[PDB]
RNA sequence: GGCUCAAACUAGGAGCCGAAGCUGCGGAUUUGAAACUUGUUUUCAAGUGGUAGGGGAGCGUUGUGUAAGCCUGUGAAGGU
RNA sequence: UGAAAUAGAACCUGAAACCGUGUGCGUACAAGCAGUAGGAGCCUCAAUUUAUUGGGGUGACUGCGUACCUUUUGUAUAAU
């Protein structure tokens, strides 16, 4: 049993309990949300793939936190030019745990 | 009548002052806003 | 436990007590000390003088059997180095640095 | 008002020989060569956080196309197909599909296949 | 979800054979190389060595179009002044006939350690037998 | 590398690759506009490569006051 | 003896350059500003009902990648 769900523009294949780290989400911590524009899902030797979804199938997931992610250094440099320039960065993400994927 | 702790002079009231050659990020290091090697650049010099 | 004699001072470069070193660092202490009193090098005296005292600390202020002992670290380190002028031809000159080195030496079981 | 430099010329060093850890000879040790190094590296991850998503999907579509000529298509006739589908999983997942789940990328290219 | 590598301890090198009698030089060595690289494999990872076995029989049956037997130069320079040395197609068959297709792929494959490491597994023979029936490579149309 | 009914050329067609361009998702910021309205809140629109250079906002350091305070041998400064 | 002796007289603190010793990993078929983005293996701490994650060290192998300042129309420049 495994599912293919978008979110934060990106698409991820998950599976059930699996804890996937995704954009920030505008979701309380410990509320479930449901996915209903799964794109495929593969619960065995049987392959449901959307064209683009699988109407009926959906993937509950829990929001766990919303967390900070590792600081990167931006740095730009100019050779000869006179310029530097330093700036951080931390990427807010959400951190889901899949509950259910029904097909 | 407040504290010496808790006067303050008010916005507008203060600018802090501009020291030249002290960095990239300050946007004076190097020449100082005097752009680069003529008789301006030089250190006694004046528009006469 | 490992038992420490100290040679600070010797008149002599580390560099140059370093390959004495070198090849009796783990060795038993009978055998070291053949190979030091054998030795064609002068950094083998101090080395031996440092180890000979050592083995004495392990055997009088440790009661150890330095039959059992043997060269369990040994490292040289440099000194104080003394400033000498150099003349040179036309005038000019040189530094000399007269190097010396401190030889630390712990035996043990 | 005497300002000593000592102590923040110390500190400041030190947060430039630390990220210098790790770096070949005067590299990790001396500043004005740390300093350098701490720059450029800087710079190079920059440049790499661009070039990292056009090495991944290099990746990725290479193996899509070693799973569909494993079907009997190509790439770029596979691609097509799934577009004229209007199945819309991306490079990512089918690259990890085609790798790790061989029957379900072969029901991908029938499913392109059907569509050409 | 991560996109993972092959991991060269789990990674498997299948042998096949290639009868090489009368196919073009470069259209079969392209297909060498991308086996030797491991591209037809859906585990393919550039940094790991996850290609095949190819072993070449009648290697000196290979053919080249046009004029290329006896125009095709293969140069070479010893290290010493004035040592350019040129051998032809034609005549490097007649003498180390391995070396035309062992030229061929070593050009089209990547040219660093991996690239060596890879190339390792070329096995050319001129003529009919291979010695390595006991590595039982499967046939390879290639 | 190598290529010859091409892996060349000519004329057409269909796919695909391909950038820090565009789109998607998250975050910051400048200006302007609307409203609990000197960040009090949310939005929206247009922006945000940069030398010389102009403008804006801050960090740290020594010293004075606040301070006969507060901290500190149950461990200050400094070092790591 | 002393609170303290890596406070022992070159004596408070005791940075860096520089030079040793020890431990772990890498390194003797491979070409270049020495990093970076990935990434196998090993080593080590922790969890965890037990070789899986997390932290730390190392970095085989792949891609990319010609220091900095100054001065210039323009510098990896074999210009300073
Ligand atoms: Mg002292």
């Amino acid at each position: 049993m495994y599912a293919v769900i978008k979110t934060g523009g990106k698409q991820h294949r998950v599976v059930v309990d699996e804890l996937l780290k995704v954009e920030l989400l505008k979701a309380e911590q410990g509320e479930t949300i449901t996915f209903n524009d799964v794109l495929m899902v593969v619960d065995g030797e049987t392959v449901k793939i959307g064209q683009p979804v699988v109407d009926g199938a959906s993937v509950e997931v829990e929001v766990i936190e919303h967390g900070r992610g590792e600081k990167i250094r931006i740095v730009k440099h100019n050779r000869r030019k006179h310029y530097h320039k330093e700036q951080g960065h931390r990427q807010w993400y959400t951190l889901l745990k899949i509950k259910a994927i029904n097909a | 009548g407040l504290r010496l702790n808790e006067l303050s002079p008010g916005v507008g009231a203060k600018k802090t002052a501009q020291r030249r050659g002290r960095g990239i990020g300050s946007g004076l290091g190097k020449t100082g806003g005097r752009g680069v090697k003529g008789q301006k650049s030089r250190s006694g010099s004046s528009i006469r | 436990m490992e038992v420490t004699a100290k040679l600070r001072g010797a008149a002599i470069s580390a560099q140059k007590v370093r390959l004495v070193a070198d090849e009796v660092r783990g060795k038993s202490i009978e055998r070291a000390l053949d190979i030091l009193t054998y030795s064609n090098k002068k950094g083998a005296v101090f080395v031996k003088k440092c180890l000979n005292s050592a083995i004495a600390n392990a055997e009088h202020n440790h009661g150890l059997d330095i039959d059992g002992l043997k060269v369990a670290t040994i490292y040289v380190d440099e000194g104080i180095t003394l400033k000498r002028i150099l003349p040179r031809a036309k005038g000019r000159a040189d530094r000399i640095s007269k190097r010396t080195c401190h030889i630390t030496i712990k035996v043990g079981e | 008002a005497r300002v000593k430099r000592g102590v923040q010329a110390n500190r400041r060093h030190k947060k430039i020989l630390k990220r210098a850890k790790g770096y070949y000879g005067a590299r990790s040790r001396v500043y004005r060569v740390a300093v350098q190094a701490v720059t450029k590296a800087g710079q190079y991850a920059y440049r790499d956080r661009r070039n990292k998503k056009r090495t991944f999907r290099r990746l990725w579509i290479a193996r899509i196309n070693a799973g569909a000529r494993l079907n009997g298509l190509s790439y770029s006739r596979f691609i097509n197909g799934m577009k004229k589908a209007n199945i819309t999983i991306d490079r990512r997942v089918l690259a990890d599909i085609a790798m790790h789940d061989a029957a379900t990328f072969g029901a991908l290219v029938e499913k392109a296949k059907a569509e050409l | 979800m991560k996109t993972l590598s092959a991991k060269p301890a789990e990674v498997t090198h299948d042998w096949f054979v290639v009868d090489a009698d009368g196919k073009t030089l470069g259209r079969l060595a392209t297909q060498i190389a991308s086996r030797l690289r491991g591209k037809h494999k859906t585990n393919y990872t550039p940094h790991v060595d996850t290609g095949d076995f190819i072993v070449v029989i009648n290697a000196e049956k290979i053919a080249v179009t046009g004029k290329k037997a006896q125009d095709k130069k293969y140069y070479r320079h010893s290290g010493y002044p004035g040592g350019i040395k040129e051998t032809n197609f034609t005549k490097l068959i007649a003498h180390k006939p391995e070396d035309v297709l062992h030229k061929a792929v070593k050009g089209m494959l990547p040219k660093g350690p991996l690239g060596y490491a890879m190339i390792k597994k070329l096995k050319l023979y001129a003529g009919t037998d291979h010695p390595h029936e006991a590595q039982q490579p499967k046939e390879l149309d290639i």
